[PDB]
């Protein structure tokens, strides 16, 4: 015997609580039911890509570590497990999370770079557009993206924005297209009691006035301004991480959002997008606090509510609730 | 092959800085003690939500013509 | 034949010409719903032993006792001779060479299953109305019930709805309202033929008016009266044939026309005139495949493990792994639907 | 009360009760045209003689079709 | 040798006052700086439509006294004429705008000017008939030969358009859709009162799913009771010149709308159109009793913009046309 | 057959059914309302997609359709 | 050639070879800012007769009192033997043949220099943006231009560009402000059968590669540098050269692409990179055209009258009624826009 | 103060010249006479399509440093 260790039905596994994680058991039950995600470990396709030297990399530990904790939580022998050495690896290259959704932050890009196929770094002088059409500076944009970041990582969650800032003194308007790994959507202010998903969509790509985490300079007015910052959605990555903004004291605000068929064909400006259609695979709940997670099991299609080390069976209709606070959608 | 960078201060400051894409966070930390007389033991900076540590280039993080890192105090 | 295998991934071996018996079993076979009935044991208390429209139990005993050697394991294919020699006892036109009506096998499962597990003991007869110029949900209710009180059973509970019937005579134009009970769709192919269709495109030709066998009686007599068809309510499980034979009777004149369906997020929505009809989103779970040939051709199956979600490939007795990405094809002759969360 | 039924020939009006035999109907369909009553289709399902229409819960102004040997 | 008599540019012509109008001035300048209906008269081509029987008309009297008086003001004989004439048959046909307590005149002449003038001279009863279930684009078409069958004239020519029509019971919860014409919009204005919109903002609210009022009774046929449904409109087809109303009744919000430019592409539901841009031509202003109004139009001979307020006609730049005055907008396509 | 069914809505915010043919006159529709509210038709005046409907003309004229809600004022 | 006519339906004799000078003229003569200048007796006043780059007054003399015959009513057609004449002692390039599209800048410069309000110009050294904000150069650039440059002309005629260019070896750029008074717009080569006037002027604002001899300060010798332009400022009246003549020189090689523009609502807003400027919406005013044929070819206008709006065909000393639907043609060759709402 | 300017030969390599804004064109003219071997009576001085005739300044025309003309 051993406590954890029966015979269940793989990916049905719990994380056992050591010390406070902050949200990362939920983070990895979201992690963990992303199918590209898992089969791309579980079919030992990270040997040949593990990065050991990586400037912004942990030296493989990240991955390795996750790989072998997803290796244990689908092998069917565990109902719940200790996932004592991906915790060791997190608090030895992320002090911080010791003693919140951008831990996920964290080990997105840890994973990228420590399965970064691009391994010497060119340096790379970014481009503004120039009057160019959106669909060079963008495709131009991608290119140099996979200059210096190739992985698995990029491959299923990595999507890009065109980017507009508009000077307050000069009036001149600069675009980028810039890469992204997840979308943090604001919620209304001030508090609405409910809310539709797609107004957050169109909170984001709302002009937006750039505060004091985001210093800019001007070129023309060589000058530094607070600029105006404009999104909008030029392609979308495989799996779609959609990050509900609750603090800014925390809006509970309900945020109905699809269980299936999420369209956001309307939101993207690129005319070449084809139909973007997307199921709900994984919710992470934040209880204001505690986290815990709904996913959907690859094998069986069903979902179920993971709380630290209990698994139980859970239904579609229990799914939105105000808790509601990381949503992992795949692209049907 | 230099470039212009900016770092904002404390009191929401900016400083100017020449820079190539080789030097060093702690070079740069250097020269932000060269205008600011601040040691570098007590500089953490910050860009893109990421802490820049010391060891890496400036080409390791990217770093373009005309970027503005964040200056914090330990 | 014994083997240690994957429950479900079991073939059934080759026993002559017994039109799609193979095929059909392997789309009922993994109809999740209806397995787990049998493999439960929730049968045995629901045989229907005298039913005037049954086969005193023996079609489900004969299914239950081959879906619980299917999915013990213990084989990587049977033959279903117990099966076979039961379906030709109650339906001989499925017997051999002289085969008619091929198609009418599903239904006779279907209609046959739901006998010998009917719950109604004796039924009573029923009058049945059409609406009156009654509104539209308390039509459906008095029609839905009024079935419920002849049919009750596993298959109903899985396989029947509700489409709306308006009949127009050419003199009196009076239209006559009634609520039928279905257990599968029968979707006509646009004419003349393409080489393209859409799946919707033929549920969408399915509930457009056509003219006929009726009698009317304000004008009383015999007319031939332009019939319309709306979708009320829907199953948990929905099974669409495909009208690909012109001439049905004999699996002559085959309509090859590609007809293009979704394997997963068929919605259905925007076909049910119940506007307090739920969610009824669709993933497909298993089709029927018809190659053309001589003889009344060859039937095979795609089907998705419940156990695993990947796909197979059933070929009388072999079983092989499948892509959802060679599902779709000129061959697929009926599609077996599963609504979002029936499971 | 009784109930008017039809079964149409390969090419005829009846008046009958839900309790009636298959072999009354054709009982009748020997007094009908002079048809022995050695097959009676409805909705596509063949109606066997010993049961009653009442067991197929055949409904009036309901058409049958009649097919001969 | 009398006042208002000199020799003048061509359709730079006042009204004058007489007795107290509500915006009948203000409304004749809007439709008299409409060229395809200006045109129209000034080429005698009403003689031959003119009908003087149709049971909803006026025997023809209201398009007659409106033709002779576009002939004076764009004669180039008139800096002002009396529209004596024309005012008769308004308060003959319509005593409902006379009494000093506005804009269903304007509704009322475009709908009397198309009966004075309507080609078909005895009229179908039809059955008109909803979607059931029917593509879009079949029950539109439809609509619009049910309405060509009773309705075919100049005004509909140059006037009236089609939207879509969603009926939804709240007790039954059933769709009925009916494609439905119109010869002018009536756009809502943000409530409460916001200090600025501008004017797509208003097109839609216009489009915006809604709660039917008193004034609209619903009979749900399958309900068989009458229920308060809630309404959907949706533009199908638009006409070569969109009169605009904004429902000030007063909400004094300053409206933006384009002089030029005016895209209603993202309004239009029927993949089939193609683009939809609009130039202003006219504005009809309300000045808050009962109000006066006055009204901007271009000149259709040499472009430019004048301000007509009764008897004065004087020169105006664009840049003064909006204002929070802006009652009654005139648009044409381009 | 000819025949339809149209309503009117009485001043109590009720509505009365009536029988009618598309050639009845204005005021044959204001006798059945007689009939039914005991209301004289002088004193009546009705109001469809705000117009009157006025006397001497059909519902033809209008075309009326069957199941339409007139309004009643006095 | 004296009969009663409206003011500026008016045509002008042939006179020999005169390369496009009677389109030429209908064009500028249908440019109201510029007509209503003329026949208000503004020109008397700002006429210059020492200007060194003029002609003493009689271009902009001769042009006004042609102007003042054709607007006067009195005239069906007028032979324009006087200004021919001036035209002539100035600029005698256009009778033999040699590059006949340069006499409507010929004309534009003329009417220019003999209208300079500037009495004696300054020399100006003339100034890169060299890093400063693309405002501050434009002004600056603005300013520079009317110090020497001051005329109705200039007032409008006269815009601004962008210009960067960008040495192949030294990849230095060198920013700098400079004034226009037409557009040369190219065409997409190889020769297309249809383009959109939007098409060519995005060609005209794309960097090419240097006839043009340009000296490259810092890399020491001249240098085939790449240029690229960007609008500005656009005038009140905005002329558009479509460049037809692959060898412009001898009206040679003619390029038959079918241009389409807007007689209404062109709006320039897409190319206007100053953020400042507001909208400049156009509206077409005349056209001039190029028929091919026997030696240069023959040339006549398209023109709206101010007076009636209405649209004219002038064919030399023929002026007939024109509908806009027959103005787009591939005889197109100058485009005279007006901003929307300058008179 | 004086400045570089060039003037295109037919052939398409440049001479370099000091001129000031206050030189006349015969003093170019006279400049490529003076170092070129050839008389002003031989050429014609063209710049930005827009053709220099004798009499006239250097200033006149606004002709700026390192401007290149076009000699015929
Ligand atoms: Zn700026
Ligand atoms: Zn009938
Ligand atoms: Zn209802
Ligand atoms: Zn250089």
């Amino acid at each position: 015997s051993e406590p954890g260790r029966n015979n269940e039905q793989p990916g049905l596994c719990g994380l056992s609580n050591l010390g406070n994680t902050c949200f990362m058991n939920s983070a990895i039950q979201c992690l963990s039911n992303t199918p590209p995600l898992t089969e791309y470990f579980l079919n030992d396709k990270y040997q040949e890509e593990l990065n050991f030297d990586n400037p912004l990399g942990m030296r493989g530990e990240i991955a390795k570590s996750y790989a072998e904790l997803i290796k244990q939580m689908w092998s069917g022998k565990f109902s719940y497990v200790t996932p004592r050495a991906f915790k060791t690896q997190v608090g030895r290259f992320a002090p911080q999370f010791s003693g919140c959704q951008e831990l996920l932050a964290f080990l997105l890009d840890g994973l990228h770079e420590d399965l970064n196929r691009i391994r010497k770094k060119p340096y790379i002088q970014l481009k503004d557009a120039d009057g160019r059409p959106d669909k060079v500076v963008a495709e131009e944009a991608w290119e140099n993206h996979l200059k210096r970041n190739d992985s698995i990582i990029v491959d299923i969650f990595h999507g890009l924005f065109k980017s507009t800032l508009v000077c307050p003194e000069c009036a001149k308007i600069s675009v980028t297209f810039d890469p992204f790994c997840y979308l943090t959507l604001p919620l209304p202010m001030p508090k609405k009691p409910f809310v539709k998903l797609k107004d957050c969509i169109e909170l984001f790509t709302t002009k937006e006035k750039l505060g004091a985490e985001d210093p800019w300079y001007c070129p023309n007015c060589k000058e530094h301004q607070q600029a105006t910052k404009k999104l909008d959605l030029w392609s979308l990555p495989p799996v779609l991480v959609v990050h509900l903004k609750r603090f800014s004291d925390k809006l509970d605000t309900l945020v109905d959002f699809p269980i299936n068929d999420l369209d956001m064909s309307e939101f993207l400006i690129n005319p070449n997008a084809g139909p973007c259609r997307y199921n709900l695979i994984a919710v992470s709940n934040h209880y204001g606090g505690h986290y815990t997670a709904f996913a959907k099991n690859k094998d069986d299609g069903k979902w179920y509510y993971f709380d630290d080390s209990s698994v139980s069976t859970a239904s579609e209709d229990q799914i939105v609730s105000k808790a509601a606070y990381v949503l992992f959608y795949q692209r049907q | 092959a230099a470039m212009q960078i900016f770092v904002k201060t404390l009191a929401s400051k900016f400083i100017s800085l020449e820079v190539e894409p080789s030097d060093t966070i702690e070079n740069v930390k250097a020269k932000i003690q060269d205008k600011e007389g601040i040691p570098p033991d007590q500089q953490t900076l910050i860009f893109a939500r990421k802490q820049l540590e010391d060891g890496r280039t400036l080409s390791d993080y990217n770093i373009q013509k005309y970027s503005t890192l964040h200056l914090l105090l330990r």
